[PDB]
Formats: structure tokens, C-alpha cells, sequence
RNA sequence: UUGGGCGUAAAGCGCGCGUAGGCGGUUUUUUAAGUCUGAUGUGAAAGCCCACGGCUCAACCGUGGAGGGUCAUUGGAAACUGGAAAACUUGAGUGCAGAAGAGGAAAGUGGAAUUCCAUGUGUAGCGGUGAAAUGCGCAGAGAUAUGGAGGAACACCAGUGGCGAAGGCGACUUUCUGGUCUGUAACUGACGCUGAUGUGCGAAAGCGUGGGGAUCAAACAGGAUUAGAUACCCUGGUAGUCCACGCCGUAAACGAUGAGUGCUAAGUGUUAGGGGGUUUCCGCCCCUUAGUGCUGCAGCUAACGCAUUAAGCACUCCGCCUGG
RNA sequence: UGCAUUAGCUAGUUGGUAAGGUAACGGCUUACCAAGGCAACGAUGCAUAGCCGACCUGAGAGGGUGAUCGGCCACACUGGA
């Protein structure tokens, strides 16, 4: 569903420190454009449901981890709203 | 349970349906109500007086009587002892009490009160069935 | 997500307890381990013993029992729990077993027990009605 | 609450996923808020502690503190909670090396069959029957093969196999993928669970469309049996069937066990990954993980039966139940 | 007190802006400004009922009566001034 050379692609672009994979913003254009990638790959298959809640889950895995750049950081927090495209 | 949800969901309590129902009512005469004030005995008048079978295997004929009571509910009810003077229309008084293995009267007729006297040929519940002490 | 140390941590002693065991251990932190001090202290088991390891190391227990291959920890139950947090009052607390069990006291006083409450004159979270 | 149950007795929707809510791993330091105490004021009149007085006893009325030991005016104490500042990673996610498939939506290859029309063929029966018959037969009925077609699926590999939350998933070759799992465990520093709302799936049948009536088949039909028919017997045959195109929202959707975490006798196969010793001419023995199964302590219940794929011993949340 | 087999409640309402006028307060009414404020923690509405002390039985956890007997509220054929 993700290859390994793309995430490994976006820890150079968008990491936190070295070795920060986990980090709320390498999961972004992760999920999302894998979002894009089944937005595109279910509307080849009407019926992939069950690949609709592979991305559905890690949207809370990702919004948690939004959700913990409040408490620690708030500056993070500003930082990484205003740094890629998440409403809310 | 959880003493949390029993804050979000109190332990409510049990209702108990009390027996003899046309003993705990009233009747706003007045404005076609209902009371509800628990008498001992409220007084009627007869419309019908009959008999009936138990229908567990003892048998016997125990006269019931269709009694009308002040606020105007229809009963069946048990007229006990022997003799009577219920022939129709006698006003009288109605106590609770079931009498068991007959279906749907369980009430008694309360003797020597109101209309009728008692019986008569009694010597050993003569307290009861409107006899007075004697001598 | 458990919830309850001093009651998992309790009962585990309890679930080897059935089975007679001689030895065993628990997890440490600034109180568990001075609460298995308070155990020793009394010295209803042999002796409780030291932390090791990283993070929260084994604390021994070393079971002490009759000569007849019996237990003497009869009853091992905490009273609170995250959601019902239980507290005493000095002047009408009780005795666990009516003078045969111990009933442990946690306040800003440290963390006394039934004879270092009662002369004490403090109340607190009470734990164990242990006998 | 103290002081109840949810496998078969009444108590889990069909499963989920999920909004709120509740409740959350681990280890340090601040407050004294919550905790718990100490100085007083201090809580009500017949009612309410203890002892007298008044009543002939008494019924029935006062006394003396107790006195609040609960609320306020007041001092405080930080383990544990509330907030304040950190970390660790088991738990979870993002990594890496691979296994498997009936996991959903799309394109091919071929087999075999019931039905048809035709050849050859031939002529008395062929089919159907527990018992015979209806029927189909003189047109050649079926038959019969190199070979002509259709409907629809695709035994073999097929399993207390595997995958899916569940309804479920099966000739395959390929497309797009889901997801499972192991191992190394690199990293974020608990990023979790329940899950009201909501959203889905939702088996079969039923409301309808286009391929459907090839086979099957409600409804209907025929023949007799049988003491009784058209019932048990039989076919023909309608939608419904098959699939695609709309759903309805229901099942013994049951493992009759809600979901997440600790701990306590075993043996026994088996599915995938890692671990090997001999080796084997790919096989013997054995460690481990996740599981798939079968027997079986302590504990359990009313007993059945459960016992690492708990109904045992503990914690958290939701929901449900209390006679028919 | 209970009902979601009562969920969307309010529009002088919701805050403020000036006059009153009260022993004083203001949306209390009047001219102005934004739709706000109130809500599933069930506002709204319905139905029911004077409240408390007190009674009473409960091991305590307590909760049911009010003729009592006291303290407070409301009423005086009805409805207004």
C-alpha cells in the first residue's frame, strides 16, 4: 500500500530530528496521498472497504499525534498546522 | 455495576402492584375524577347476586353479588356466611379480602353493617356474620 | 492500562500464595517498595528484598509460613481504585480481624499503618485489611 | 455503594467502526487545592446521648452538661489525585526481511454436464415408478461420435486448512489492493480501551429492471398407491431462480460467552516466520513467536462443563437484567 | 418529583447603549447595535406536589408521613384596578 523508498523519502524532506520516523508530520503525506492513492485506487474498485479503514484508522493516528502536539509544545503545534494542508 | 454509571444511572427502586385495587380509589363527584384515599370498607349497593364454582376440584356454590360501589366500579364479590338478605338493591358494605380458587371475585360483603343484618344460626363466629354477644 | 498497582501487584502474591510458593517479587517505584517495607516491617514474610533492574526492578518477597505447610497471609485485598478513592477517620477506625489483621494509612505524614495511625492521630487513604 | 447477574435460567444488537462521555502504562520535583489532622464558634424546639426533677405508678412535662464528633472562622503536612515543568519503552503507531491464501472490484483459458436443432442410425418401445401409470414413441422420440450451439457453474490440489470485524470468503492466469503474521526490533515518546450519537456491511426470502425459465423450483398440473389425494413416489412447469441493476434492515447472524490489560498443572498435534543440532539425498530431533486444535490441575458454578483459543484469580469502560 | 413514547429553546429574548425609579438594581419598559444568549449535564415543555423542622421504622448506609406540633410561603365567591 507504501513502498519503502517513499517514507524514507519524506524522513529527508520532514523530519523532526535523525531517526524520527513516528513523527506526527511523517505521517501526513503518508496518509494522505495515500488517501489520494485509494481516493483514485477505490474509484477504479467501488468496493474496497475495507481498504477505506486502512487510512481511516491512521487518521486518528495521525490526529493523536496532533493531539499530543498541543500539551508538550504549542510552537510545534503552530509550526506543523501552518506547515502542510490539515483543517482543523 | 460501576459506582461511576450508578452516579450516570441511579439504583431505581421496585413498584409493587397492591392487591385489591377498587379499595384504593375516590370519585370527584363533582368533576368526574378519581380519588385515591385507601378506605377499609366503601359502601355500595347490589345490582346482581349469584353464585359460583371453584374451578380447583373442591366444590361447593359460594354466592358472590355484583356490587357497585361509590365511586361506581363494578365488582364481583363474596357474600360469606349462610343466609343473607341480599335479595337486589340493598345497600351495602363491601370489604376487601380474596377468596382464592374463584376467579376474578376477591371481594367480600361485610355482614351486618349497612343493609344487611348478620346470620343468624351461628355459635361459634359469632363476632362475625352480625351476631350479636349473647345475653 | 491497568489501573490498580497495589492491587494487581497484591493479588499476583495472592495467585502464588494458593500454590505455596516461597519466593516471589513485584515492581518498584517511591512507593510500592515502602509499601512492601510495611509488609516486612511487621515481618509477616521472610524478607522483602531488593530493587535491581531499569526500570521498576523485582523487590523479593520470600514467603514465610507455619510448620504445619501452611500460610499466614490470609486476605489480601486493596479497598480503592482509580474511581472510588477511599479515605479513614482516626477516631472510629477499625481493627482488621477484630485485633487479628493490620489496616495501612497514606498521607503527607508518610505512609503509616494501623498502630502508626492510631497513636498518631491521623486519619488517610486506607489499603489493606490484611489478616 | 455498603450488599446482584449477563454460556445453557432473565439479562451481548448480527457484527462492527466510530462522536461525545467515562476510564486509562512506567519512573523523579512544585501546591497542600482533594486527602487527613489541630484552635475555637459550631448545627435546630416536642423528635435526639447520659443523669435527675415533676407527675400515686405512669400516661404526660422541665432540669444539667453532653454538643456536635458533620458547617463556618481558622494553621498546616505530599506519598496518592487536580494543575506545573521531563524521560523510558514494552502498549500502540511510523521502519526494515519475508510467508501464505476462497479478502473485495476488473480482463483471459479450457474441460465436463441437463436443454435444443441436424447428420448417421433405427423401430419398439424411451422415460418415470416403494407399486404401476400420466408422459415422451413411429415425424424417428432418446441413442450414438470426429464433430454444431446454448444456460450456468467449474469435482481433482479440499483441511478441528488459511484470510475477513461480521454477514462471509473455492477451477483458475493477470490487474488494483486490503489485511494477517513472524523476525530485527531502528525510531515518536503512551500517542490506549470502551465505545452513547453517527456511519457501514448486513445471510436468505420479499418490493422491481435486463440478460432467466438450461437444470432446480413455490403456486399450478398429471398418474396411481394408500382404507384415504393432488399427501410419502414421480416429473412437467410459473415467477423466484444464476448474475448484474435498487434495496429492505431482519437469522440458532450462537463460541447460545461485550471490548482492552496482569497472574496460576500439563501433554498433544497443526498454519506462517525466525533459531539450530545432526544431516537428509529435503529428511530426523529440538528452541521460540504468533496462532490453529485435542485431551487434561487448582479454582469455578446449581451441575453441566470451562481450565492459555477459562465460565479461574484481579483492573477499566459500555450495554442489559431483575415473576409469567 | 418524573417523562427524549418531551431536543433544538428564547427574539425585549440575548449582552451593551441613554431616560425613568425603586428603600436600590437592571431587558423592567422605551429609541440603538450583533444574532446573540439557552441548551442532551435534557434548556424547553408536560404531568404531579406548599417547603422545612418534625414524625416513623431501619445495624449503619437511611429514606417513606405532616392528622400532628412548631418555623416560613400562598389564599380569603372569581378576576382585575
Amino acid at each position: 500500500a507504501i513502498s519503502q523508498e517513499r517514507k524514507n523519502e519524506i524522513i529527508k524532506e520532514y523530519r523532526v530530528h535523525e531517526t524520527d520516523t513516528g513523527s506526527p508530520e511523517v505521517q501526513i503525506a503518508v496518509l494522505t496521498a495515500e488517501i489520494n492513492a485509494v481516493n483514485e485506487h477505490l474509484r477504479t474498485h467501488k468496493k474496497d472497504h475495507h481498504s477505506r479503514r486502512g487510512l481511516l484508522k491512521m487518521v486518528g493516528r495521525r490526529r493523536h499525534l496532533l493531539n499530543y502536539l498541543r500539551s508538550k509544545d504549542i510552537q510545534r503545534y503552530r509550526e506543523l498546522i501552518k506547515s502542510l494542508g490539515i483543517r482543523r | 455495576p460501576t459506582i461511576n454509571q450508578l452516579v450516570r444511572k441511579p439504583r431505581q427502586s421496585k413498584i409493587k402492584k397492591s392487591d385489591s385495587p377498587a379499595l384504593n380509589k375516590g370519585f370527584n363527584s363533582k368533576k368526574k375524577k378519581f380519588t385515591d384515599l385507601n378506605s377499609p370498607q366503601k359502601r355500595g349497593v347490589c345490582t346482581r347476586v349469584g353464585t359460583m364454582t371453584p374451578k380447583k376440584p373442591n366444590s361447593a356454590l359460594r354466592k358472590y353479588a355484583r356490587v357497585r360501589l361509590s365511586n361506581n366500579i363494578e365488582i364481583n364479590a363474596y357474600i360469606p356466611g349462610i343466609g343473607h338478605n341480599l335479595q337486589e338493591h340493598s345497600v351495602v358494605l363491601v370489604r376487601g379480602g380474596r377468596v382464592k380458587d374463584l376467579p376474578g371475585v376477591r371481594y367480600h360483603i361485610v355482614r351486618g353493617a349497612l343493609d344487611t343484618s348478620g346470620v343468624d344460626g351461628r355459635r361459634q363466629g359469632r363476632s362475625l356474620y352480625g351476631t350479636k354477644k349473647p345475653k | 492500562t491497568m489501573t490498580d498497582p497495589i492491587a494487581d501487584m497484591l493479588t499476583r502474591v495472592r495467585n502464588a500464595n494458593m500454590v505455596r510458593h516461597e519466593k516471589l517479587e513485584l515492581p518498584a517505584s517511591n512507593i510500592k517498595k515502602e509499601i512492601a517495607e510495611i509488609l516486612k516491617s511487621e515481618g509477616f514474610i521472610k524478607n522483602v528484598e531488593y530493587v535491581e533492574d531499569d526500570k521498576q526492578g523485582v523487590l523479593r518477597l520470600f514467603l514465610k509460613y507455619g510448620q504445619n505447610d501452611e500460610r499466614v497471609i490470609t486476605g489480601l485485598k486493596r479497598i480503592s481504585k482509580p474511581g472510588l478513592r477511599v479515605y479513614a477517620k482516626a477516631s472510629e477506625m477499625p481493627k482488621v480481624l477484630n485485633g487479628l489483621g493490620i489496616a495501612l494509612v497514606s498521607t503527607s505524614e508518610g505512609v503509616i499503618t494501623d498502630k502508626e495511625a492510631r497513636k498518631r492521630n491521623v486519619g488517610g487513604e486506607i489499603i489493606a485489611y490484611v489478616w
